[PDB]
């Protein structure tokens, strides 16, 4: 990818960039997933060794907080600004906001929403007042490529994510393990009740949690799964890691062209009865110019 | 009934 900017890339030391993320050590690691249950079509497996050089990766989704001192500093206008509109959960829609007629096919629980954006995710008239530790939401693929090279940094690779989100475990469901609420104990914050008409909110929460919300994995990442997705560097594709190869094995950049790019983690509104992609293996895309109210990013960088 | 989804495209509701 070769993006194109319009603020200059501030110098930053390495202790400055390292700050809030952790050292992935080189390996191999079993990316993927063989779940039965698996949409075939989001390309889950094989399951495959990967082996990954060493590489630094956040703790936490970038916050409001720090999506505004870009803002400030570089004056960035984000994709969801520029069309002057964003996709919000119908529940979360104040009545009277103005929206748009727009229907997503086959998920009319979204709702384009003129001036939602990541300052004020559900429309005019909402805030982030009270949110300046929760994800930024509302910025597409490239806001967050933006961000990163901005903050010294890039996206993960979708290879890189899972790593790190995995945490250790070879091959476990969920970063933690392979039971959804251990000793009874929600993880990760993503829907429970009747998806899409009514959030219970067992977990605590019916939008974002802070970034730092449940405990981390065993790498100290928090909200691997759940809370929002988040964008990886790598186009989409279904089968391109099903070849054997050094390009899909090693450092794996994924397919060289695209449409959509990859989206790990599930979020807020994820459901086994419907999407059950909080699972560490899943994954699925949005175009790059796309932003949603629980879509948001982490960044990970070169030691 | 088809794939759920997940990631709501700018371009799916042209
Ligand atoms: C259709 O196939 C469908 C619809 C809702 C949830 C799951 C599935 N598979
Ligand atoms: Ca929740
Ligand atoms: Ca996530
Ligand atoms: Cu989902």
């Amino acid at each position: 990818h070769m993006p194109s900017f319009d603020f200059d890339i501030p110098r930053r030391s390495p202790q400055e960039i390292a700050k809030g993320m952790v050292a992935i050590p080189g390996g191999t690691f079993r990316m993927g997933g063989e779940d039965p249950d698996a949409f075939p079509e989001d390309g889950e497996g094989p399951v495959r060794t990967v082996r990954l050089s060493p590489f630094l990766i956040d703790r936490y989704a970038v916050s409001n907080r720090q999506f505004a001192a870009f803002v400030k500093a570089t004056g960035y206008v984000t994709d969801a600004e520029r069309y002057g509109w964003s996709f919000v959960f119908h529940a979360h829609v104040a009545p009277g906001t103005p929206v748009m007629d727009a229907v997503v096919p086959e998920a009319p629980w979204w709702v384009a929403v003129p001036g939602a954006y990541w300052k004020a995710p559900e429309g005019p008239g909402s805030s982030i007042t009270d949110r300046p530790n929760h994800p930024v939401v509302h910025v597409s693929w490239n806001d967050a490529v933006a961000y990163a090279t901005w903050a010294g940094k890039r996206l993960p690779t979708e290879a890189e994510w899972e790593m790190a989100a995995r945490g250790g475990l070879d091959q476990a469901r969920y970063p933690w393990g392979n039971e959804l609420t251990p000793r009874g104990r929600h993880r990760c914050n993503i829907w429970q009740g009747t998806f899409p008409v009514h959030d219970t909110g067992e977990d605590g929460y019916t939008g974002t949690a802070p970034v730092n919300a449940f405990a981390p994995n065993g790498y100290g990442l928090y909200n691997v799964a759940g809370n929002v997705w988040e964008w990886c560097a790598d186009w989409w594709s279904a089968d391109w890691h099903a070849t054997e190869s050094p390009a899909t094995r090693i450092d794996p950049r994924g397919p060289e062209t695209g449409t959509a790019r990859v989206t790990k983690g599930g979020s807020f509104l994820c459901h086994e009865s419907y999407c059950n992609r909080y699972r560490v293996a899943a994954r699925t895309c949005n175009t790059p110019d796309s932003s949603a109210a629980h879509t948001g990013f982490r960044c990970a960088a070169d030691p | 009934a088809t794939t759920p989804l997940c990631g709501p495209s700018r371009a799916s509701i042209l």
